[PDB]
DNA sequence: TAAGTCACATGGTGCCGAGGCCGCTCA
DNA sequence: TGAGCGGCCTCGGCACCATGTGACTTA
């Protein structure tokens, strides 16, 4: 702010306070911070004391540290020698607090190893030599001579721990310049000292004061959490150091560089370094875009560089050779998530029984990279290769006897999303739909998606199929055939009679999809009847208890149905033939109408609650006898007389914007001519 | 006292062309050999594509210590699903812009080799059988010692050693029968027998023969000069796919 | 102990509903052999009609003695804490389910449309690749680089070590 | 902790007696499989699958299995695909940046 | 599609 | 001249007391 | 926020086997 210079000015008390809490909250401009570190240096009736609280508390840039800031710091950190006299000294203190300030924030390599050579500076001058050493071709032997000198120079503290850090990481940096390990051997080998230097604290107090000025500061130049992360990286370099005509790929390091030189741009042959993982530019600064520039540069086929590393690093990865194999999954995920031709090769050469043997987890991975994203080229043999695939991940699966292992249906989940991505295009949706009703007829067998022995996994894969067909059911302009919205009745009535209340959400969903696609449609076809059959089925087993009266109930002529209530004993006889046929009596929809009844009862403030634990016709009557005069008058849910009007009320509340439960609702207000109105 | 460290290579690269560029890069001629071994000589590990091609590159200066006497050992078999891996020795600098330069002029993957418990028994088992020059292998007997460092909680077990004597390794050997394999048939049965311990499922750090190697799990340092055609080989199907 | 004895328990209740299903199964696989010789080789859709049949009568024998314990709360019995513990860990994950799918649903899409984006950068820059051109002493060069290094090297070092008050990027 | 102790002994007796029907049921149909010398299938006649269709602690046991197994299920469910997501998350935003990346240089 | 969809009854026979 | 025995001098693994910083840690 | 115990851990001194090479002898 100008109230910073304009203190600045008027020390060319009061006015220290005045600028403590200015840059408290604004903080000074890169040349408010020269001519704020030009006065402090030069003139001497400051106390020494409040010049390093300046240098402590005061300095906080907004933006970018210009190189002039810089270049005026340099000449404040030199000392007074017998070329020159003029100038006064600075004191040591103010120029290590300056330096320790610098590390709170090829030429100047050099110009800060000259300074190296300073004492007092030793213990803040190696982060900024390793920081600024960012390449191999940095270090030289000269560099190296100069810090062995003042390693083992006697008359320093500081320098053995210190420089040998600084070598250690030259070493861990360049890999040439010839062995210096015996050089780290001549000087200190008490691992302690460089322990201590290797781990620098920043006084986080003022890298937060820091951290809320900069978040004041400018919108989407250094956000806090990117600030937070340089600055942990910058610091973990320090941790983990304990272990010409024609221009290379490596040494462009900007896009107006790529420019005028792609004719004359030579691709190297060093695929490792440039795909396996910064304010300044350099060969890693575009290490992103390397991968698409090979397959640019050279037109695209099945040869080219980074399709053979990908594929070589996941046959490290299916064959456990890599020590850690997630550093290059993501890597493989993402070049080869695009890029149809390297997608399609590692599902013909990979996605099969023998490479599920050897590594099912990887192959889950590359699944959920590739599979999703997927177009194929040759539609004819790839419906039959899934099968094949599907059939032998899920003979793998079911042979172990664990019922846990959900790798068949992780890999279902990405194969619907992949039939997601097929049928948004409007060509090759049939092979789409078939592989999606072969595997709804996978995910329906009872050997993992069992009454018994549950499965959420398949009952996921399978609401996302419904999902899909629901979704594939609204798009007009695509002229499917009329059979590939069914899956035949043996599935519809088998996950009916499965208690899970999201799947059978799911299942209302789909058949009020495809009910207002078939409206338009004939009302007497081979699929109409059987949609009718459905409905009719459904709300039979949810609303009506009248399942005895029926012809069948899903496929189930009611005799048997009625055999099985025989033999089966019930602690109350007054309603047993429709007790539990209703919606509050759904295995998956029991207790759910019993949590919809409290919250009904709270929202109201009713002082009576249902004091039994489920809701059927002999427990409603019970509790309007046990409470006459009381439900007479107030205190429960207004507008019911009746488990019909209770039921009708539980809707209501199914209908609301809170619950995963909507279709259910919405199912029964369509396809019944007393909940019409509730629409 | 000479440090092997393995990495492998994605292709079957040729060395007896462009090494003089090699020899431009480093302003020094370096002393390829060519030689074409067939390790697997006994009848019952394979009679048929058992050709090896053994590069030895050195880089010769003189001869005092590793310091200049760097080298680097590579073995091939087209046959194979990986199809080359190196191996060098000393602490050399030039080492690394060696590989450097093997990169970027083959285009080659290179990863470094770990070796799993059952590859350092079979490590030890090829570290013992010596080739002569009358076409004939020996078995010169080492005193072994296993040497373990397990992982328990609250540092309850930190390491472990199970030292095993020369004559009692070819006692062991001699009576489990007439093999070529001795770690791996009689020595770690007899310790399976005896102690209960699985050593291919224990953690092994290192196997130590006393006076001529000891293997680890990412390094083999020998006191010979050299590496044998039996331990490049165990390597070579190490690393297979 | 008492965790010991929901542990049992429970693998005596997995044991349970295992031996029930497959006992189920094989009295109606027998008895199918019974009124038949040999007719073993019936269809899917019967197969799957006998496993809907089988999924029926189970849960409707679950909300039979869920009929018989939940009509009337004792609330002293633990095995009605059981079933309320065990409903109310059922009915808490459903929403985040359909939420958690939903999300990666829309990224899926973000998917497609960045993958059909990629697809026609990677066009065009391929026929812009096409149509570009082929690409196509220094003894005394090295030698004067090398003294340029050394001069402002040398220039660098004089510069700080007398203490010179402009340090400045000399090219 | 008696009751427990009793209802564990009620439900292994449970457990026995249908492992004991599982065993006179296997040995009848190996005995009917003996003496039927026939090993290719005979077609199965629908009115005799139409009469079994007519014909028919335990639910405790079902709902408790049956729900505990579903939330442990659903609760890992939720771990891998929560995995996923963030993982989707960090690499569109890596491919968004690519992607402006790219065009800038198909601009240029 | 009819071998597939066999296959996949065989599946279901032998599940 | 190839191979062997020898003491010799240095290499090296294991061990442990001293002491220091760290690593939370709790009031 | 401030003292504070405990695992870590490295220094280094000691203890012992391990080891490579020259000197010398044998064939």
């Amino acid at each position: 702010s100008l109230i910073l210079d304009d203190i600045i000015l008027s020390l060319t008390k009061t006015t220290l306070s005045l600028l403590y809490e200015k840059s408290k909250q604004y903080g000074l401009s890169s040349p408010q911070l020269q001519a704020l570190v030009r006065l402090l240096c030069e003139t001497s009736i400051i106390d020494t004391v409040t010049k390093v609280y300046i240098v402590e508390n005061c300095f906080l840039p907004d933006g970018y540290l210009t190189k002039e800031l810089l270049l005026e710091i340099i000449n404040h950190l030199g000392t007074p020698t017998v070329f020159s006299r003029y100038r006064i000294q600075t004191p040591p203190v103010l120029q290590s607090a300056l330096c320790k300030w610098l590390v709170h924030v090829n030429i100047s390599s050099s110009i800060w190893l000259h300074l190296w050579q300073f004492s007092f500076l030793q213990k803040w001058i190696t982060p900024l030599v390793i920081w600024q050493a960012t390449t191999p071709v940095d270090v030289k032997p000269w560099k190296l001579s100069i810090i062995k000198r003042c390693a083992m120079h006697p008359g320093y503290r500081d320098a053995p721990g210190s420089a040998t850090l600084i070598l250690q990481r030259f070493q861990c940096l360049v890999g040439a310049s010839s062995q210096i390990t015996e050089s780290i051997i001549t000087i200190n080998c008490n691992r302690k000292t460089l322990k201590s230097h290797r781990n620098l604290k920043l006084d986080a107090h003022f890298l937060s004061i820091l951290k809320r000025i900069l978040s004041r500061a400018h919108p989407a130049n250094f956000p806090a959490d990117t600030v937070q992360n340089t600055i942990d990286m910058y610091l973990s370099e320090i941790h983990q150091l304990g272990a010409d005509s024609t221009v290379s790929l490596w040494d462009v390091t900007s896009l107006e560089q790529l420019a005028q030189n792609w004719p004359q741009l030579h691709i190297p042959n060093d695929v490792d370094y440039m795909m396996k993982p910064r304010k300044v530019m350099s060969r890693d600064s575009l290490k992103h875009l390397y991968s698409s520039i090979i397959l640019i540069k050279n037109s695209r086929d099945e040869s080219s560089s980074p399709y053979e590393w990908c594929i070589w690093q996941l046959k490290r990865c299916f064959a456990h050779q890599i020590e850690t194999p997630q550093e290059v999954i993501p890597i493989i995920i993402s070049v080869s998530s695009m890029d149809n031709k390297l997608s399609s090769r590692i599902i013909q050469t990979f996605c099969n029984l023998k490479y599920l043997k050897l590594d099912e987890l990887t192959l889950k991975k590359v699944c959920g990279g590739i599979l999703p994203l997927w177009k194929p080229e040759l539609i004819s043999g790839t419906r039959e290769f899934f099968v094949k695939f599907m059939a032998s991940i899920f003979m793998w699966s079911t042979r172990d006897g664990h019922d846990n292992n959900c790798t068949f249906s992780e890999t279902c989940f990405y194969v619907l999303q992949m039939i997601t991505n097929w049928v948004l295009d409007d060509k090759l949706i049939a092979l789409g739909l078939t592989l999606l009703h072969d595997m709804q007829s996978l995910l329906t067998l009872d050997k993992i998606f069992n009454n018994a022995t549950s499965n959420r996994f398949s009952t996921m894969a399978f609401i996302s199929s419904l999902d899909i067909l629901t979704q594939l059911s609204k798009q007009t302009k695509s002229d499917y055939a009329i059979q590939y919205l069914i899956v035949g009745p043996d599935i519809m009535n088998k996950v009916f009679s499965s208690d899970d209340p999201l799947l059978l959400s799911a299942a209302c969903r789909y058949l009020v999809a495809t009910k207002n696609k078939l409206m338009q449609y004939p009302s007497t076809n081979k699929f109409v009847r059987m949609q009718n059959q459905y409905i009719m089925d459904l709300t039979n087993y949810l609303y009506r208890n009248k399942v005895l009266s029926s012809k069948s109930l899903f496929g189930v002529s009611p005799d048997f149905f009625k055999q099985i209530l025989e033999n089966l004993y019930i602690p109350t006889a007054d309603f047993k033939n429709a007790k539990f046929f209703t919606i509050t009596g759904i295995p998956a929809l029991s207790y759910i109408c019993i949590i919809i009844l409290r919250r009904l009862e709270t929202a109201e403030n009713t002082k009576i609650k249902f004091t039994s634990g489920i809701i059927n016709e002999e427990t409603f009557n019970n509790f309007f006898r046990v409470h006459h005069d009381e439900i007479g008058q107030h205190g429960w849910i207004k507008g019911v007389n009746n488990i019909h009007d209770l039921r009708v009320k539980i809707l209501m509340h199914l209908s609301n914007t809170a619950n995963p439960y909507r279709d259910i609702a919405a199912f029964l207000f369509t396809y019944l001519k007393s909940l019409s109105k509730y629409s | 006292p000479y440090t092997w460290k393995f990495l492998g290579i994605s292709k079957q690269l040729s060395l007896e062309n462009g090494i003089a560029k090699l020899n431009q890069l480093l302003n020094l001629e370096v002393d390829l050999d060519i030689q074409t071994i067939r390790v697997p000589s006994d009848p019952d590990g394979g009679t048929a594509a058992d050709e090896y091609i053994r590069y030895e590159m050195r880089l010769d200066i003189s001869n005092l210590d590793e310091g200049t006497y760097s080298k680097f050992i590579f073995l091939g078999n087209s046959k194979m699903e990986v199809p080359m891996f190196l191996c060098y020795c000393g602490t050399d600098n030039r080492n690394e812009v060696v590989l450097q330069w093997l990169k970027a002029e083959y285009g080659v993957i290179m990863w470094p080799i770990k070796f799993e418990q059952k590859t350092m028994i079979k490590l030890a088992d090829a570290s013992i059988v010596h080739v002569t020059k009358e076409n004939i292998e020996q078995i010169t007997w080492f005193s072994s010692k296993l040497y373990f460092e397990p992982e328990t909680q609250d540092k309850n077990l930190r390491q472990f050693s199970i030292e095993i004597p020369r004559e009692s390794c070819e006692g062991l050997a001699l009576g489990y029968g007439n093999t070529m394999h001795p770690y791996n048939d009689a020595i770690v049965p007899y310790i399976y027998n005896e102690t209960g311990m699985a050593v291919e499922r224990l953690p092994l750090t290192s196997v130590i023969l006393a006076g001529h190697t000891k293997i680890m799990r990412e390094s083999i340092v020998t006191s010979t000069r050299s590496l044998r055609n039996r331990v490049l080989a165990v390597v070579l199907q190490s690393i297979q796919f | 102990s008492s965790e010991k004895q929901w542990e049992r328990i429970q693998q005596l209740e997995k044991e349970h509903v295992e031996v029930y299903r497959e006992l189920l199964i094989t009295l109606d696989r027998l008895y199918l052999i019974r009124k038949h010789n040999h007719a073993v080789i019936l269809s899917h859709t019967q197969q799957r009609l006998l496993e809907i049949r089988h999924q029926l009568q189970i849960n409707l024998e679950k909300t039979a003695l869920l009929i018989r314990l939940l009509e009337k709360p004792d609330n002293t019995n633990v095995l009605f804490t059981k079933l309320q513990n065990l409903l109310e860990e059922s009915n808490s994950l459903d929403y985040e389910l359909l939420q958690s799918l939903g999300a990666q649903s829309s990224l899926h899409k973000q998917l497609i449309e960045s993958r059909a984006e990629r697809d026609e950068l990677m066009s065009k820059l391929i026929e812009l690749s096409s149509k570009f051109p082929k690409p196509t002493t220094a003894g005394k060069q090295v030698e004067v680089e090398k003294e340029n290094e050394t001069i402002q090297e040398l220039m660098i070092a004089l510069q700080i070590h007398s203490g010179y008050t402009n340090i400045s990027y000399t090219i | 902790k008696d009751v427990l102790d009793v209802y564990i002994k009620n439900l292994e007796n449970q457990i026995g007696n249908k492992r004991y029907f599982l065993k006179q049921a296997q040995g009848a149909i190996d005995e009917i499989t003996k003496r039927s010398l026939d090993t290719e299938g005979k077609p199965v006649n629908s009115e005799v699958f139409t009469e079994l269709l007519r014909k028919p602690p335990i639910g405790f046991s079902l709902t408790s299995n049956f729900l505990s197994l579903r939330a442990q299920s659903s609760s890992e469910w939720l771990s891998l695909m929560n995995d996923q997501s963030v993982d989707q998350k960090a690499m569109l935003l890596l491919q968004n940046n690519i992607n402006s990346d790219l065009k800038e240089l198909l601009r240029k | 599609n009819d071998i597939t969809q066999d296959f996949l009854n065989l599946i279901s026979i032998s599940s």
